[PDB]
C-alpha cells in the first residue's frame, strides 16, 4: 500500500497499460490494477499503480496531482450537507478551507472512500454551523466551478 | 518549536517595557538587520505574540506583585470560591446567551424558508 | 532568569488555570456523596496549591524594586536583547515540537472518564480518611467511644441510646466528675470530633475557624460566658460560683485559681479547651449527630436480615473422492491443520504459511515447498544457503607491498595495506 499509488479521476480513454505508460516517466511502475464494476463491467475511475520503490510513488503523487488526463481530474495519492461529483485531488483540510469562505465549519469534514481502494468514492458529507451557511452553500457552492469537476451540494435530510 | 516560543517570549518581554506605541525595543531591531517575522500581523503567531504582550503588560500591574501584595486570592479560600462561583455563573449566562442566539438563528431560518419568493416587485 | 517577568506570568497563569479548574468543578453537577466529597477534597488541594503558588510569587519582589530602574529605562534596550538573541542562536538540530507549554497544566488540572480525579490528586482516596460506618460524612462512628465510656465507667448499665443522650448535652450537668479520668476520654472524643468536622467540609477554612474558636474561648469563655439571674457567674475550671463580677475578677487572679489546685487554669486549661472544642463541634455538627442517632435507632429496630441488607449496601462419496476426511499438520505455518492432498500442497503456498516462514527466519524458497518440519526447515535453510558457489566476488588482490611474493590479501587486506 505504501509503494502503490491510488489514482482517481480516470475517464473512458484511460486504460490499464495507459496509466502504466504515463507513470513510467515518474518511476518504475511494476503493475497496474483497475477494478471493474458489476453492472457496467468497466472501470469506475479509480485505479492503482504498484511501483517498485516508495520514492517513485511519492514522486508520482507529487507530480501527477490534479492533472487533466483524458478530460478528467486525475490525481495520485498514497494508498447536514452532501457534496457529489467532487475531485479526488482535494483533501479534508482543502475541503475545510474551501468551505470556510462561505460559512463557518463545525468540525473537520469527512469524505467517503471505497472499501477496496480507499482513496475516494465520489461523495462527501460536511456539516455547517447554522442553516445560513447551508443555504449559502446550496445557493453558491451548489454549482460552482471546482478543479475540473462540477460539484453538486444538496441537503442530506429535510423535513416538509 | 521551543526556540520560536522563546523568541516570542523575549519579544513580548522587550516590547512591554516601552514608553510609546511605536518607540519600542523591537521597532529599532527591525532596522538593525534582525529578521523577525512575528512582528507582522499577517502571521498566525502574531495573535499569540499579542496575547503574550498583554500578559507581560498585566504582569506589570501594581496589584500584579510589583509594589503590592494580594491578600484575598492568597489568604482567603472563601473569596476564591466566590470568584469560582461567579465565573461558573458567567459561563452559564454565556451558555444561555449562546442557546438564545442559536434559537434566534433557528427561528430566522424557519422564517426564511417559509416566505414567498415568487412575489417580486421592482420599484 | 526573568523572575519578575516570566515567573510572575507563569504563576498568574497557574493561578488562572487553578481558578478555571475550580469553576469547572463547581459548575458540574454531583450525583453521589462520596464523589462530591472527593471533588471537594480535590478543590481544597487545588486551592492549597494556588495559595502556595501565590505565596511563592508574592515573595519575588525584593530584586524587582532594584531592577525596575534598569528595566523601564529607554536608554537601554536592544543591546542586551541582541546579546540574549545571540545566546539563543545555538544549534537548532533538535527537531522536536513541544506543545505542552500551556496544554500540560490544562491536562494536569483535569480528570478522566474512567476516574474523576486530577493528576496531582491521582493517589487520593476517600477510604483512607473516612471509615465505612461514617459514610463519607453522612454519619459518625460512636461505637468505640461508647466502649471507652463503658470501660471508664466500669458499668454495663449504659447502652448506645444512653450514651447518645449523655453526649447530646452542651451546657447541662455532666454525667461524671470534671476532675475524674473521664476528661482523658473527652479529649480523645474532641480530637476525633475535630477530625470529623475537618473531614466533613474540606473546602472550609479550618485555620480561620480554629482561630475564631480560640478567640471565643479566650475573650468570652474565660470571662464568664454563662451569666445568671453562685448562680450569677460560673467558672469552668474552678467549678465554683461567684457573688458578683468584681468578686470573680478578684478570684480570677487568686492563688488557688492560678496553680494552687488540681483543676486550676495552669493544668486544666487544655481539658477546658478540649471541652469547648467538643461543644463547638456538637453545636456545629448537630444534624450529623441526629442522623447518626436515627441510623443507630433504625439499625437497632431492624431484624437480622434487615441489618445484613443494610450492611451489605453432505456429499460423503464426493468427500471420499475429492480427498476429504484428511488433514496435514503444517508446523512451520503456525502448526495449522489443513485439508487433504489438494490443500496439502496449497498449504505450502499461502498467506499463513508464508507469514509463519517469515517469522521463523527462513526465507520463502521454492525448494522448501514440500517441507513440513522445524529441524528439517533449519537444515534446509542452512545447507541450501549461499554455498561455496558464488563466493564474495572471488577476492584476489595481491597488493604491491612486495611486488614479487604475497597475494593472499583479499579485497580488504590490500586496501588497508595500501591506504596507510
Amino acid at each position: 500500500q505504501d509503494a502503490t499509488v491510488y489514482v482517481g479521476g480516470l475517464d473512458e480513454k484511460v486504460s490499464e497499460p495507459l496509466l502504466w505508460e504515463l507513470f513510467l516517466q515518474a518511476g518504475p511502475v511494476v503493475n497496474t490494477h483497475m477494478p471493474k464494476d458489476r453492472v457496467t463491467g468497466q472501470h469506475q475511475g479509480y485505479g492503482f499503480v504498484e511501483f517498485l520503490s516508495e520514492e517513485d510513488a511519492d514522486y508520482a503523487i507529487k507530480i501527477m496531482n490534479m492533472i487533466k488526463l483524458y478530460g478528467k481530474p486525475i490525481r495520485v495519492n498514497k494508498a447536514n450537507i452532501f457534496i457529489g461529483n467532487l475531485d479526488p485531488e482535494i483533501d479534508e483540510k482543502l475541503l475545510y478551507d474551501t468551505f470556510s469562505a462561505f460559512g463557518v465549519i463545525l468540525q473537520t469534514p469527512k469524505i467517503m472512500r471505497d472499501p477496496d481502494t480507499g482513496n475516494s468514492k465520489g461523495y462527501a458529507f460536511i456539516n455547517f454551523a447554522s442553516f445560513d451557511a447551508s443555504d449559502a452553500a446550496i445557493e453558491a457552492m451548489n454549482g460552482q466551478y471546482l478543479c475540473n469537476r462540477p460539484i453538486t451540494v444538496s441537503y442530506a435530510f429535510k423535513k416538509d | 518549536s521551543a526556540f520560536d516560543l522563546d523568541v516570542v517570549k523575549l519579544t513580548a518581554q522587550f516590547v512591554a517595557r516601552n514608553g510609546r506605541q511605536f518607540l519600542t525595543q523591537l521597532m529599532q531591531k527591525e532596522q538593525r538587520n534582525y529578521q523577525f517575522d512575528f512582528l507582522r500581523p499577517q502571521h498566525s503567531l502574531f495573535n499569540y505574540f499579542t496575547k503574550l504582550v498583554e500578559q507581560y503588560t498585566k504582569i506589570l500591574i501594581p496589584p500584579k506583585g510589583l509594589f503590592s501584595k494580594l491578600k484575598k486570592e492568597a489568604e482567603n479560600p472563601r473569596e476564591v470560591l466566590d470568584q469560582v462561583c461567579y465565573r461558573v455563573e458567567w459561563a452559564k449566562f454565556q451558555e444561555r446567551e449562546r442557546k438564545k442566539e442559536e434559537e434566534e438563528k433557528e427561528k430566522e431560518r424557519v422564517a426564511y424558508a417559509q416566505i414567498d419568493w415568487h412575489d417580486f416587485v421592482v420599484v | 532568569m526573568e523572575t519578575i517577568l516570566e515567573q510572575q506570568r507563569r504563576y498568574h497563569e497557574e493561578k488562572e488555570r487553578l481558578m478555571d479548574v475550580m469553576a469547572k468543578e463547581m459548575l458540574t453537577k454531583k450525583s453521589t456523596l462520596r464523589d462530591q466529597i472527593n471533588s471537594d477534597h480535590r478543590t481544597r488541594a487545588m486551592q492549597d496549591r494556588y495559595m502556595e503558588v501565590s505565596g511563592n510569587l508574592r515573595d519575588l519582589y525584593d530584586d524587582k524594586d532594584g531592577l525596575r530602574k534598569e528595566e523601564l529605562n529607554a536608554i537601554s534596550g536592544p543591546n542586551e536583547f541582541a546579546e540574549f538573541y545571540n545566546r539563543l542562536k545555538q544549534i537548532k538540530e533538535f527537531h522536536r515540537k513541544h506543545p505542552n507549554e500551556i496544554c500540560v497544566p490544562m491536562s494536569v488540572e483535569f480528570e478522566e472518564l474512567l476516574k474523576a480525579r486530577e493528576n496531582p490528586s491521582e493517589e487520593a482516596q476517600n477510604l483512607v480518611e473516612f471509615t465505612d460506618e461514617e459514610g463519607y460524612g453522612r454519619y459518625l462512628d460512636l461505637h468505640d467511644c461508647y466502649l471507652k465510656y463503658i470501660n471508664l465507667k466500669a458499668s454495663e448499665k449504659l447502652d448506645y441510646i444512653t450514651y447518645l443522650s449523655i453526649f447530646d448535652q452542651l451546657f447541662d450537668i455532666p454525667k461524671e466528675r470534671k476532675n475524674a479520668e473521664y476528661k482523658r476520654y473527652l479529649e480523645m472524643l474532641l480530637e476525633y470530633l475535630q477530625d470529623y468536622t475537618d473531614r466533613v467540609k474540606p473546602l472550609q477554612d479550618q485555620n480561620e475557624l480554629f482561630g475564631k474558636i480560640q478567640a471565643e474561648f479566650e475573650k468570652k469563655w474565660e470571662n464568664g460566658t454563662f451569666p445568671g439571674w453562685e448562680e450569677r457567674a460560673q467558672r469552668l475550671f474552678s467549678t465554683k460560683g461567684k457573688s458578683l463580677e468584681s468578686l470573680d475578677t478578684s478570684l480570677f487572679a487568686k492563688n488557688p485559681k492560678s496553680k494552687g489546685t488540681k483543676r486550676d487554669t495552669e493544668r486544666n486549661k487544655d481539658i477546658a479547651f478540649l471541652e469547648a472544642q467538643i461543644y463547638e463541634y456538637v453545636e456545629i455538627l448537630g444534624e450529623q449527630r441526629h442522623l447518626t442517632h436515627e441510623n443507630v435507632q433504625r439499625k437497632q429496630a431492624r431484624t437480622g436480615e434487615e441489618r445484613e441488607e443494610e450492611e451489605e449496601e453432505i456429499p460423503y462419496w464426493l468427500y471420499k473422492l475429492h480427498g476429504l476426511n484428511i488433514n496435514y499438520n503444517c508446523e512451520i505455518c503456525g502448526n495449522y491443520t489443513y485439508r487433504g492432498p489438494k490443500a496439502f500442497q496449497r498449504h505450502f503456498a499461502e498467506w499463513r504459511h508464508a507469514h509463519g516462514m517469515r517469522c521463523l527466519g527462513i526465507p520463502n524458497t521454492a525448494h522448501f515447498a514440500n517441507v513440513t518440519q522445524i529441524e528439517d526447515a533449519v537444515s534446509l535453510w542452512a545447507k541450501l544457503k549461499l554455498q561455496k558457489a558464488s563466493e564474495r566476488w572471488q577476492p584476489d588482490t595481491e597488493e604491491e607491498y612486495e611486488d614479487s611474493s604475497g597475494n593472499v590479501v583479499n579485497k580488504k587486506t590490500y586496501e588497508d595495506l595500501k591506504r596507510q
